[PDB]
């Protein structure tokens, strides 16, 4: 079964996912406006 | 004591005979300064020479505790300036040498200077050769200056800080700080070296 | 004779880097 | 020097081998096959984690018991 | 020179309105009571 | 003139001098072994495994060679102190005699491979210069390796050909060498479900061969080649350096922290079994059921294993030792010959008192006799001090259930204070201090030794890393070139 | 034993301080 | 393009503007903040009067690992 | 017996790395000799 | 044969990424500065909110924030509680249960901080080899900031690893690490351990060797200047050295009898000495992380308790010891529940 | 219980104070740096 903990887990996993996603889209987003 | 007097007067001598400046004799002064107060300036306040510092090890630590438990050396802010002065020396020392020794090719201060001043900042700090082994010989004298006051200060016993039972709620009950703690050690050591009974 | 084994740990502590450094030393003071 | 100093000796060892160690230096044009290692990677660390959470109680699972217990299964 | 929201604003920035939060909180928590 | 740091840099190019060097390395390491089997096989004593198990001699090897099948002997005793008769070809001995022949038969094949240096094996067949295709050389071991870690998983581990593995009950009182099944579900990942073992070195094997083939069929990106700089040789001992750094810490780890692999019966338990009160607690509740069905105090406390009483004793921590304390753990505090049995303090009232155990940190710890409900009732002075409880004053009386000493009990408060001073440290035992000549100072077991050693070598490791990838990155500019 | 190994190492220490002060190879590196 | 100097902004106008009006808003939302008493119910620091409650006198202990949440909540008379 | 490795460098060592050598070696020992004594 | 030089390919998104991250402007963020940025912000964020509101009432008993009344000497973020064995106290993990208000009250603020400092400090690391390969130097730096971080780790992280819990690793703060350094004179004997006396001789040698080699330099300048102050007789395009090596060299030769003749050999004497210094010291500290302590001495506690009439400082020293730890338990432990009666508390009146 | 004596007068009062005197400063001890940065960049 899924506990709650595991839950919790799969949200963390998601939210780094996000964090990751979100800086590499910065990073993008701002060289392709200086170049 | 004498021996040491007496080498810090003969550094300036041989640094006259040469054409040298005559400003090593006060870098040494540290040294000569924390060395005296330990072993004359401390018994002299407290009233007796057992009070001075035994020439060994374990002496060096037994004196260390004593004055933990006595007076609280390690809250005094003359103290905490002679660790930073030593701990800022040995980061300078070991910077110094590693960017003296990577600009060092088969330059000495223009290119690793562009190195410092992107790494942590602060641009156009020490950007004359001079400026900076000034500041080198300058911290660390200065802290153990600083120390060795301290501890002299200690021999006429004043104290280090106190911040025992600094908090206190409303009803006036006491909430226990690290001070505390801290205080609680210095109790017990005391406690201990006390002989008081003494046949 | 007090703690054989630590006295044999000191003589070869002593010794075999002391021999180590010293050959090394004749051997390249020859050129 | 000369094919680096002259030709070395020759076995039936060395002849059998010398395939495996012909092609080097060839690599491939672009950047081939590094999208594959990142997903491999992010992979990898994902289970690092599970493993790691599961050994330090921060990842309670129903089947595991965490303890010297589940010795005596 | 001209353009603004560069690294250097947000770098500064991040640092300095924390910086001037925290000031009113602890002179405010300055006259308290007990 | 090279100095005597950079002495070895003279087999950086040679790959046939780079072949003899690790091959007299790995002879070195073998005849290590082998003779540290020989060695430690020459000081073992197996009379008692009870109360004289390996951990408790200073043992490090064998239970290694234990931990994997190897159980009898060619002297006649076993490890679990029954007697053999059929030791047969793999036994101590036997594992010992292997390896230094393999250590020498290495030394041969070094030495021959140190004469004949220019093999045409080592020149490519374009620019003719010396050359190693390192990304399939890389696939070729990793193959290896993988079909290695499936072979000893599905054929040793799980007994179908091997001995299987040393399996054990929880409290470590009865283990044994056994086959392991494979188990797939989510109990495959606890550390201390051996199965989750065997099932590894199945499915990581099979990766591994798969992996391998990749390897040797897909070569690398011109970026990825460049970037890593995989045309050198520095780069694979950084990454090395970096995976032993890795290895050493799990290891050290789980050998602390006790796994499946790591039973307590063979290195000894750990010290957090002793801060949880582990098997203080299992004996009480055992005690307790024992009363509960309806039985004497006596006959319940008589029933207990020797061999749980013994890993319920501070002694046996590893926690507690020194790092200049050498020798093994009997040599500590003399060699243990019986149990005396429960020792229980009551006092005048009536009440039952308990001594508050000595916790890890404490190098020297109060006696306090203390009741159920945790206040203190009884203690000793310190050094001749005032007192107002006291063993003499409240006339507290101890009482033996058990072990040899059952059914006495004394009232002297001599002795009622040394049991108590024995009691605080555990369940009461009795040593032998004659035969080893023991100071009277704890010693480690060989769990923290192994922690220790192999902590500190990943340190050293990491910053051999360290040293080398930035001796690999830059390499022009340590060499003083374009 | 023990006070013998420990004046001995002392005494080592002190002769080679005092060959390193007074038979050093000239420093004609830099002079 | 060319990360303008200091000196530039320190005689502008629309910079004073802006800060000597932004600054001393977030001061005084500091200063509420902490006056309010929405410090102590955020971070869960006790009131003077909250310390011992009454019928506990002495400092708390969580003893409790997967409990703590609510050992936590019952410790501080919440 | 093949053919002698192009590879093949002599150690050198001058008198103040042996004098500092030296230094260590005795100063380790006279650090951890009371130890290894207990 | 179809051969390849370096960059003769399209160009891509990291192509890109690399040219921008890798610009000249007043902060350098390298592809280091991805992970070195955002946990250092983060670590100092938390340490200074914890040092500020938080408190550590409900794990030490204790009182720490400026917001119940604490100086900046007394203030700190101290550990979770012992009951929390080696749990890394994520926000979301089954003990805070996603509460804000009871994740800062059982602690996790302490790993929170401890673990993004971690990766901050791997981050400065790799961005200190980021700028030494963009500028063409060797990286010395590198091992010279190896050191602290191998220091770190093993206090901050290997020694709590070994023990009950984190709540024996230091907590941040100047009381608190007082508080650290007399548990351990108290506990392990730190003092008498051979590494930490490794460790005081290299540092006190680095400060020596800074303080001298400061001193020399700047007492043996060249006459390059007509002004009283030598400061302004330099710039940084010079061609020779601002001093005299052979007047230093001869000085210190005829007064010491020893000196350098070697620039490269000094400075790089300077680095080594404090590296290998703290490199012992760690590897002290992880000996004492399993207990194992130099603490015996044995035959002078035998000879000792033979006879009272035999006194050393050492002796002293290990009756200082008890006295710290059987008067600091009662406090410093409060999950141990002890209470020690005053009979038994240990005392010089006693001997 | 725990609530400031101090009215807002002296939060305003202070903030005036102590907000004028760090916008101001912040770019003086930073001008140094970005003067010398660019002579540093664009030269090696
Ligand atoms: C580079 C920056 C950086 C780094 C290195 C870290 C690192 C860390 N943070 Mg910090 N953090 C950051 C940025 C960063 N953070 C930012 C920007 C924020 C604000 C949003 C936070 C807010 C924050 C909080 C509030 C907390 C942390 C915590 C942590 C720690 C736990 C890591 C963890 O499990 O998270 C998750 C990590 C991952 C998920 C790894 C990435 C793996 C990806 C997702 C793989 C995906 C592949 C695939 C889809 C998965 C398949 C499996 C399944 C889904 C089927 C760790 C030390 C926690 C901690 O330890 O505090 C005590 C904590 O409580 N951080
Ligand atoms: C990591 C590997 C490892 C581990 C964990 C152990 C663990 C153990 N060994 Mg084994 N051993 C090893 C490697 C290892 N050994 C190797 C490589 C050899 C070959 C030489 C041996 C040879 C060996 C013998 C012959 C014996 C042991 C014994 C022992 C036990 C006693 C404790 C001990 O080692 O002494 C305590 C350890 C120390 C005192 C070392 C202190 C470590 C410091 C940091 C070193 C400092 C060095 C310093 C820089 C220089 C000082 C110079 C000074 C001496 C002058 C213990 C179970 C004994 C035993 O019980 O067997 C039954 C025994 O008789 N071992
Ligand atoms: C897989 C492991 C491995 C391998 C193959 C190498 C190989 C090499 N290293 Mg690296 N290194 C490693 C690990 C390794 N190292 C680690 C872990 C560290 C951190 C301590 C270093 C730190 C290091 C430095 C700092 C330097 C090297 C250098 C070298 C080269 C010359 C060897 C040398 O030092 O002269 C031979 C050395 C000696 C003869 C001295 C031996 C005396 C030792 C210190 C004491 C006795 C050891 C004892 C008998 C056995 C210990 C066993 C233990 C490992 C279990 C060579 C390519 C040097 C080089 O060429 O780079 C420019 C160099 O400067 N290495
Ligand atoms: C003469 C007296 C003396 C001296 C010189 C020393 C010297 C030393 N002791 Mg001490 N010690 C002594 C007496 C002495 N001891 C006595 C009598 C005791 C009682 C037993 C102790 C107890 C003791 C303990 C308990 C410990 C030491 C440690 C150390 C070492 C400190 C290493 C270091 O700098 O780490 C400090 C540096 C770091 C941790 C690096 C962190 C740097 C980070 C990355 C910076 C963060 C950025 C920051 C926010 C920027 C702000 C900057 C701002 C401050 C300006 C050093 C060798 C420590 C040690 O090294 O053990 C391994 C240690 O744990 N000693
Ligand atoms: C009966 C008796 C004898 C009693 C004795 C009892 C007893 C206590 C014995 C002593 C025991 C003993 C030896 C204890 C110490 C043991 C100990 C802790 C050892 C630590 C060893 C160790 C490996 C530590 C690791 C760190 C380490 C390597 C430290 C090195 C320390 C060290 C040597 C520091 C340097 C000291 C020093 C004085 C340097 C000065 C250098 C110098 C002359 C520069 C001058 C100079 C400056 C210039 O600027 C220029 C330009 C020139 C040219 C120039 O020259
Ligand atoms: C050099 C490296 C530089 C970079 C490093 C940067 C930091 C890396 C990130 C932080 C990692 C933190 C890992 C925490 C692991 C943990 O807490 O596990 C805690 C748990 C153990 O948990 C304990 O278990 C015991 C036995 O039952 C008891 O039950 C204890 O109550 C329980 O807390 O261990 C693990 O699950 C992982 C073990 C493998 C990792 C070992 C690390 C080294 C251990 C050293 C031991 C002493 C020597
Ligand atoms: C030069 C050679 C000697 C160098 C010193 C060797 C170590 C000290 C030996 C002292 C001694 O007398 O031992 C004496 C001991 C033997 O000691 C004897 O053992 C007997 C066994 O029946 C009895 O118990 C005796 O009572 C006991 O005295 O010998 C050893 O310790 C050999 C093992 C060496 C240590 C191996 C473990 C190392 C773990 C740390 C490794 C990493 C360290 C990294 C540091 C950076
Ligand atoms: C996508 C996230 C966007 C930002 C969210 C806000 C961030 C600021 C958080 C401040 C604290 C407030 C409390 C939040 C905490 C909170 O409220 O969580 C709650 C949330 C859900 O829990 P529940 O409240 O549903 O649980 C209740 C019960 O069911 C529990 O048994 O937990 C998660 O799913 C994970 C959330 C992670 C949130 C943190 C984001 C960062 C993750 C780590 C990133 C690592 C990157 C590594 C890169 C290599
Ligand atoms: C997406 C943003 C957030 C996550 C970023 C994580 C870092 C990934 C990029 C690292 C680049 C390091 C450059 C060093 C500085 C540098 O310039 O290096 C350069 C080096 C080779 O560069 P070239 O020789 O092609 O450069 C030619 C010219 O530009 C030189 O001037 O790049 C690599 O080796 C790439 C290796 C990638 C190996 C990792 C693959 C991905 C792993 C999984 C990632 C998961 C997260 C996504
Ligand atoms: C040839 C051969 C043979 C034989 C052989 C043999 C018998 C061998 C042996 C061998 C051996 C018998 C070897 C040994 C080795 C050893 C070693 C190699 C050791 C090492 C050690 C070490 C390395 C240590 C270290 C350390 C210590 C001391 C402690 C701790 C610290 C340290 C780590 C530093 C025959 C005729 C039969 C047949 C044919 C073949
Ligand atoms: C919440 C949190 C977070 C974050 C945080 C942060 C990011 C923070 C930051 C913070 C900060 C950023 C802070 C700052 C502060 C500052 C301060 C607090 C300052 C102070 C100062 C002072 C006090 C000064 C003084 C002085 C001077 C210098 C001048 C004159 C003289 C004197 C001495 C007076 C997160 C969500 C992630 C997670 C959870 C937790
Ligand atoms: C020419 C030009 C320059 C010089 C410039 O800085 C910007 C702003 C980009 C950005 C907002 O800084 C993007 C910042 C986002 C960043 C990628 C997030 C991850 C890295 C760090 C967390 C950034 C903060 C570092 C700072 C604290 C030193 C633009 C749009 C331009 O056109
Ligand atoms: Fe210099």
């Amino acid at each position: 079964a899924v506990t709650p903990s595991l839950k919790n887990f799969l949200g963390s996993l998601i939210a780094g996912a996000t964090v990751l996603g979100g800086i590499a889209l910065a990073i993008t987003a701002v060289s392709k406006f200086d170049k | 004591l004498l021996g040491v007097y007496c080498y810090m007067g003969r550094e300036w001598e041989l640094s006259f005979r040469l054409g040298m400046r005559p400003w090593i004799a006060v870098a040494y002064s540290a040294p000569v300064a924390a060395a005296s107060a330990v072993f004359l300036v401390y018994p002299i306040g407290q009233g007796s020479f057992s009070d001075g510092m035994p020439l060994g090890i374990s002496g060096t630590f037994n004196f260390m505790i004593v004055f933990q438990a006595e007076h609280n050396i390690l809250m005094h802010p003359f103290h905490m300036l002679g660790v930073a002065g030593v701990f800022g020396g040995s980061l300078f020392s070991a910077m110094h040498g590693s960017l003296v020794t990577s600009s060092l090719i088969r330059y000495n201060i223009v290119a690793a200077h562009g190195y410092f001043g992107r790494l942590i900042f602060q641009y156009a700090s020490f950007n004359n050769s001079r400026s900076l082994h000034f500041f080198l010989a300058a911290w660390p004298v200065i802290g153990i200056w600083f120390t060795a006051l301290g501890l002299s200060t200690m021999a006429f016993n004043l104290n280090g800080f106190n911040f025992n039972q600094s908090v206190v709620d409303s009803q006036g009950r006491v909430l226990n700080t690290w001070a505390d703690i801290i205080n609680r050690a210095n109790l017990g050591m005391e406690v201990m070296h006390e002989r008081n009974a003494h046949n | 004779e007090v703690n054989i084994y630590g006295l044999t740990a000191t003589a070869l502590f002593i010794i075999i880097p002391t021999s180590f450094l010293l050959i090394l030393y004749v051997k390249t003071a020859s050129t | 020097n000369s094919d680096f100093q002259e030709p070395g000796l020759v076995t039936p060892l060395g002849t059998l081998l010398r395939p495996l160690n012909s092609e080097a230096g060839k690599v491939l044009p672009g950047w081939g096959t590094t999208v594959l290692m990142a997903v491999f990677i992010l992979l990898f660390a994902a289970f690092l984690l599970i493993i790691l959470e599961i050994y330090n109680s921060s990842l309670i699972l129903d089947d595991v018991s965490m303890s010297w217990e589940t010795l005596a299964k | 020179v001209y353009p603004i929201f560069t690294v250097r604003w947000l770098a500064i920035h991040g640092i300095a309105v924390p910086t001037i939060f925290f000031l009113g909180a602890i002179t405010a928590m300055q006259f308290i009571q007990r | 003139g090279l100095p005597w740091y950079r002495v070895h840099t003279v087999v950086i190019n040679d790959p046939g001098r780079l072949i003899s060097v690790h091959l007299m390395h790995t002879a070195l390491v073998s005849g290590w072994a082998g003779s540290m089997a020989l060695f430690e096989i020459s000081v073992f004593d197996p009379s008692d495994p009870v109360l004289n198990p390996m951990w408790r001699q200073g043992m490090f090897v064998l239970p290694f060679m234990t931990r994997l099948g190897i159980t009898q002997s060619w002297g006649g005793w076993t490890i679990s102190g029954e007697t053999a008769t059929n030791p047969g070809i793999w036994s101590y001995e036997g594992v010992a005699a292997a390896h230094i022949i393999l250590s020498g038969a290495l030394f041969l094949a070094s030495v021959w491979h140190w004469t004949y240096w220019d093999l045409e094996l080592f020149r490519d067949p374009r620019t003719g210069k010396t050359a190693l295709d390192l990304p399939k050389i890389f696939g070729i071991h990793l193959f290896l390796s993988g079909l290695l870690c499936f072979g000893f998983g599905a054929f040793h581990v799980t007994g179908v050909f091997g001995p299987g593995i040393w399996v054990s009950d929880p409290y470590g009182l009865t283990g044994s060498v056994q086959p392991v099944a494979p188990s797939w579900g989510a109990d495959g990942f606890d550390p201390y479900n051996p199965g989750g073992i065997a099932s590894h070195h199945i499915a990581a094997g099979i990766l591994g061969v798969l992996a391998g083939l990749f390897h040797l069929c897909v070569r690398p990106s011109i970026r990825l080649y460049f970037g890593l700089s995989m045309g050198s040789i520095e780069t694979v001992l950084s990454s090395s350096i970096a995976a032993v750094f890795w290895a050493a810490f799990v290891v050290a780890g789980t050998m602390w922290y006790g796994s499946a692999a790591t039973p307590i019966e063979l290195f000894g338990p750990t010290r957090y079994q002793w801060d949880q009160g582990f098997f203080q607690q299992e004996i009480q509740k055992r005690v307790q059921a024992s009363l509960a069905e309806g039985a004497s105090l006596s006959d319940a406390w008589s029933r207990i294993p020797e061999k749980l009483a013994f890993y319920d004793y501070i002694g046996n921590n590893p926690a507690k030792g020194g790092l200049f304390r050498t020798g093994a753990m009997n040599s500590g505090d003399g060699i243990a010959v019986g149990w005396l049995g429960h020792a229980s303090f009551k006092d005048q009232e009536g009440r039952e008192l308990f001594v508050r155990r000595m916790p890890t940190f404490f190098e020297t710890f109060p006696v306090l006799l203390l009741d159920k409900d945790g206040i203190v009732r009884a203690d000793v002075p310190f050094r001749k001090a005032e007192s107002k409880y006291s063993i003499e004053q409240v006339g507290v009386s101890v009482t033996f259930y058990g072990g040899e000493l059952d059914g006495l009990t004394f009232t002297d408060p001599a002795t009622v204070k040394k049991y108590a001073r024995k009691a605080q440290l555990g369940e009461i035992f009795e040593f032998d201090r004659s035969t080893l000549q023991s100071d009277g100072v704890f010693r480690s077991s060989p769990r923290g030794w192994f922690t220790f050693g192999h902590v500190c070598f990943a340190l050293l490791f990491f910053f051999g890393h360290i040293w080398h990838g930035a001796r690999t990155i830059f390499r022009d500019v340590f060499a003083g070139i374009d | 034993m023990e006070a013998l190994v420990y004046t001995f190492l002392l005494v080592g220490t002190l002769g080679i301080i005092f060959f390193s002060i007074f038979f050093r190879d000239p420093p004609r590196m830099i002079k | 393009p060319v990360e303008r100097p200091f000196s530039d902004i320190l005689t502008s106008i629309r910079y004073w503007v802006i800060h000597s009006i932004t600054v001393p808003a977030l001061f005084i939302a500091g200063w509420l903040f902490v006056s309010t008493g929405l410090a102590y119910d955020v971070f869960g620091t006790p009131r003077p009067n909250e310390y011992f409650t009454e019928d506990r006198q002495e400092a708390p202990l969580i003893t409790d690992r997967f409990n703590a949440l609510e050992q936590v909540k019952k410790l501080s008379g919440n | 017996m093949a053919r002698p490795n192009p590879n093949k460098q002599v150690v050198e060592l001058n008198r103040t790395s042996l004098y500092w050598g030296l230094l260590l070696i005795f100063v380790l020992a006279v650090l951890f000799s009371s130890y290894i004594f207990n | 044969t179809i051969a390849i030089g370096t960059y003769q390919e399209k160009r891509t998104w990291f192509d890109d990424a690399d040219d921008w991250l890798r610009q000249d402007r007043f902060v350098f963020v390298g592809w280091s500065g991805l992970l070195l940025f955002p946990c250092a912000y983060f670590a100092l964020g938390g340490w200074l909110t914890g040092t500020t509101f938080v408190t550590s009432w409900y794990t030490h008993g204790l009182a720490t924030s400026y917001l119940e009344g604490c100086n900046f000497l007394t203030a700190a973020v101290s550990t979770p509680a012992n009951s929390m064995a080696h749990s890394l106290l994520f926000v979301w993990g089954p003990e805070a249960q996603g509460d804000f208000t009871r994740w800062c009250q059982l602690g996790g603020l302490w790993a929170f901080v401890a673990l993004h400092g971690a990766f901050g400090l791997i981050g400065f690391m790799l961005r200190q080899f980021e700028i030494a390969r963009s500028v063409n130097l060797r990286p010395y730096n590198a091992i010279a900031f190896s050191a602290p971080i191998a220091v770190f780790v093993s206090v901050f992280l290997i020694y709590p690893l070994g023990q009950s819990g984190w709540f024996f690793a230091p907590s941040f703060g100047v009381a608190a690490i007082f508080r650290f350094i007399l548990f351990f004179q108290g506990f392990h004997n730190w003092t008498l351990n051979p590494f930490h006396m490794m460790g005081v001789a290299g540092v006190l040698g680095a400060a020596l060797l800074c303080a001298i080699h400061g001193a020399t330099v700047e007492n043996t300048l060249f006459e390059d200047g007509d002004g009283a102050n030598t400061f302004r007789a330099f710039n940084p395009t010079q061609a020779e050295e601002t001093y005299s090596m052979v007047t230093a060299n001869r000085f210190w030769s005829q007064i010491f009898g020893v000196a350098f003749s070697n620039k490269r050999w000094l400075h790089f004497f300077m680095l080594l000495v404090p590296v290998t210094g703290l490199w012992m010291s760690a590897i002290g500290v992880v000996g004492l992380a399993l207990n194992l302590r130099a603490y015996d001495f044995v035959s002078q506690e035998i000879r000792a308790a033979e006879d009272p009439e035999f006194e050393t400082f050492y002796t002293k020293n290990i009756l200082l010891n008890e006295g710290i730890r059987a008067w600091m338990a009662a406090q410093d432990q409060p999950h141990e529940r002890l209470v020690f009666p005053e009979e038994v508390l240990p005392r010089g009146n006693a001997l | 219980v725990g609530d400031v004596n101090a009215p807002i007068e002296y939060a305003v009062g202070a903030a005036i104070l102590v907000s004028l005197v760090a916008t101001a400063i912040i770019p003086i001890v930073l001008n140094p740096g970005q003067q010398a940065a660019d002579k540093i960049f664009n030269a090696k």
